[PDB]
């Protein structure tokens, strides 16, 4: 189960300078290559230690290419303007999505490509990649136009064809990354929230990859509707973080016993509070 | 490698 | 020179078929179109082809598109004085700009 | 448009009288453009490094600014945040037991 | 619809020549391609918005401008020896694998010196004749020769306008001497028309030499024509 994807945004700026154009690759969802307009020598660059590897034409003719999605970006907010009939003075966000996922074989599990226009779903290629969904009238005329010039052909030429050769190429490229996973560590906490109750807290920290799960038990039993739990976040270091929290009554809090999940994890982790 | 576009909107 | 065209002159007869050829040396290349300029016109195209497709055929034209030796190639098929013209053989990678070849010289002299 | 999901904390568990990073983490944002402030004793804090930009499948974005601090059992600290999306700006002040 | 002028355009040395296009595809990216002996499409010169151009393979001795969105132009701020070429504007749709459209041409001779820049002369034949009696249509030639160097354009009028069809006019110009160019074109019209007198019919051509500022009869940007009726 892999994928890469590809997520590039342009902004329009009401006054002298030009939208701006910024295009970020993920590989498995981590970053290894960007590109920003607002760069003093705008050029692709990598984020991986891993794609120091790729030479000096790969960066030349990926830049150049960027530097062509630029202005397609451009020209395509200044036509959204009149489809829908804007004023002049104003900022518009326009962003697209596309990729490709793979299945272990290494084959074609679903390709990805679509766009949205101030965070609405503006078109999208559905799944068999002959066909668009468009969303709004102004969409209905830009599938109307795709479908005249016979776009749909060309995506799916970059999708099967040429985006899935490169995701081989660059996993094989990067593996000793592709390796790394940091078993969380963690600890539970005795916060005296109430006149009668207590709150204790499962802290997980310092864990790479991002997903985990937290669940707090009383006696073989879940209390996933009673809990607190806060969404996953970036320590800084490339690590994450991430706790969750049950009331319980004082005196009684040696029943509650708390479980962390994770594939860095050989065995599953069980936790108790201790004074 | 990046997604290269055709027909503008 | 990185798209390369042979002939550069040809002349064949009416109801004939004709062959243009069409050699590059960008093998990450994709896209092929072709052109056709009858004089006092500009360029116009004519037909096109990806690199996924090994042949593309409209209604006595067609291409043909070859990986191994990194070539391809025009087929018309009547051949009738109508389509006498240059035609260029073009490629490009990804969104770069389209590369022209040099051009072969179409004469499809009539039957009498 | 989505309205930012501050949260505020630190990199490293925090035993105050000792240096440290303080993180504040937006999401959740459309549109992208947004102000972001970190905040001593109600001071604005001059140096904070930022994440670059980024987003999610639904499309929204998302950001990490942090600076270092050294916690103490007096000092207050905060985020601040202004966006469209919010009638008018939000300030969320550090919790060391969250 | 892309549209270049001038059509066509003589030069002495040293001069200062400026080709304009024009595109109302609402395009932006715009280019001057070059083309030797009719072969090749080679790039000097492109532009992705206005006001800003960018050098493509033959940028050497020819400047650009992008005054307008729909307006781009090339300037040859001397004239040289190697200039003299036809020359083609094209505009295309921004993005990837997008097709240019193309504008007619213009063509350019660039001379050493304004001393042998000669008109053309101008035979109307009346039709062959024997074809009447033949199979009754008549074909009559025009044909303008000792015309260097070759920037004609033939026309044929009638009593109102000129009627494009039954008009083999020719490709280009057969290089009769070294310093003349040859240039024929064959209308065929009725054996009503053309047996009955009440017809008018004239060969005409334009031959792009000197203009007035541009500077032996003064071989400037010429009419000749040559008329006649019918024969009853």
């Amino acid at each position: 189960p892999h994928s890469m994807r590809y997520f590039e945004t342009a902004v329009s700026r009401p006054g002298l300078e030009e939208p701006r154009y910024i295009s970020v690759g993920y590989v498995d969802n981590k970053e290894f290559v960007r590109f920003d307009s607002d760069a003093e020598n705008p050029r692709y660059e990598p984020r991986a230690p891993w794609m120091e590897q790729e030479g000096p034409e790969y960066w030349e003719r990926e830049t150049q290419k960027a530097k062509g999605q630029e202005q397609w970006f451009r020209v395509s907010l200044r036509n959204l303007l009149g489809y829908y009939n804007q004023s002049a003075g104003g900022s518009h966000t326009l962003q697209q999505m596309s990729g490709c996922d793979l299945g272990s074989d290494w084959r074609l599990l679903r390709g990805y490509l679509q766009f949205a226009y101030e965070g609405r779903d503006y078109i999208a290629l559905n799944e068999d990649l002959k066909t668009w969904t468009a969303a709004d009238m102004a969409a209905q005329i830009t599938r109307r136009k795709w479908e005249q010039s016979g776009a749909a052909e060309h995506y799916k030429a970059y999708l099967e064809g040429e985006c899935v050769e490169w995701l081989h190429r660059y996993l094989k490229n990067g593996n000793a990354t592709l390796l790394r996973t940091d078993s969380p560590k963690a600890h539970v906490t005795h916060h005296p929230r109430s006149k009668g109750e207590v709150t204790l807290r499962c802290w997980a920290l310092g864990f790479y990859p991002a997903d985990i799960t937290l669940t707090w038990q009383l006696n073989g039993e879940e209390l996933t509707q009673d809990m607190e739990l806060v969404e996953t976040r970036p320590a800084g270091d490339g690590t994450f973080q991430k706790w969750a929290s049950v009331v319980v009554p004082l005196g009684k809090e040696q029943n509650y016993t708390c479980r962390v999940y994770h594939e860095g994890l050989p065995e599953p982790l069980t936790l108790r509070w201790e004074p | 490698k990046a997604v290269y576009n055709f027909a503008t909107m | 020179q990185q798209v390369r065209q042979s002939p550069q002159s040809l002349t064949v007869w009416e109801g004939g078929t004709t062959v243009l050829t069409c050699s590059y040396e960008d093998s990450t290349f994709n896209y092929f179109p072709w052109y056709q300029q009858f004089p006092g016109e500009g360029p116009a195209l004519l037909i096109s082809i990806l690199s996924v497709s090994d042949k593309k055929e409209d209604g006595r034209f067609t291409t043909f598109f070859n990986k191994r030796e990194k070539k391809l190639s025009l087929h018309i098929i009547d051949s009738q004085p109508g389509d006498s013209a240059t035609y260029f053989c073009a490629a490009l990678y990804g969104n770069e700009k389209i590369t022209f070849g040099a051009g072969t010289k179409l004469t499809i002299k009539p039957n009498i | 448009q989505k309205t930012p999901q501050i949260q505020v904390y630190s990199r490293h568990p925090p035993e105050n009288g000792k240096p440290n990073i303080l993180n504040c983490y937006v999401t959740q944002f459309h549109p992208p453009h947004i102000e972001i402030q970190m905040l001593k004793n109600g001071k604005k804090i001059p140096k904070v490094e930022m994440s670059d930009m980024s987003f999610s499948k639904d499309w929204s974005f998302y950001i990490l600014a942090h600076t270092e601090f050294t916690p103490t059992e007096t000092d207050t600290y905060a985020c601040r945040v202004k966006h469209d999306s919010m009638a008018e700006p939000k300030t969320v002040y550090w919790d060391r037991d969250m | 619809a892309v549209t270049q002028s001038p059509r066509s355009k003589v030069a002495v040395t040293g001069g200062k020549v400026t080709l304009s296009c024009h595109q109302t595809n609402n395009h932006d990216y715009m280019y001057w391609y070059r083309q030797d002996t009719g072969h090749g499409l080679r790039l000097i010169h492109y532009s992705y918005v206005a006001d800003s151009t960018e050098k493509g393979d033959i940028p050497d001795g020819y400047k650009a401008s992008r005054p307008s969105q729909e307006n781009f132009s090339l300037i040859l701020e001397l004239a040289s020896l190697s200039q003299t070429a036809v020359y083609f504007c094209a505009s295309s749709d921004a993005g990837g694998r997008n097709t240019l459209y193309f504008g007619a041409g213009t063509r350019l001779s660039v001379l050493e010196d304004l001393r042998n820049v000669t008109p053309p002369k101008v035979s109307l034949f009346e039709p062959s004749k024997a074809e009447i009696a033949n199979k009754q249509k008549a074909t009559l030639v025009c044909l303008a020769r000792g015309f260097f160097p070759d920037h004609v354009e033939l026309s044929w009028w009638v009593n109102g306008k000129e009627v494009h069809s039954g008009v083999c006019t020719d490709p280009q110009a057969y290089k009769e001497s070294n310093y003349s160019y040859s240039l024929s074109s064959r209308l065929r019209v009725s054996a009503t028309f053309w047996h009955n007198p009440r017809n008018h019919f004239r060969c005409q051509v334009q031959f792009h030499g000197l203009s007035e500022e541009d500077k032996s009869p003064k071989p400037v940007t010429q009419n000749i024509s040559a008329e006649a009726w019918g024969r009853a």
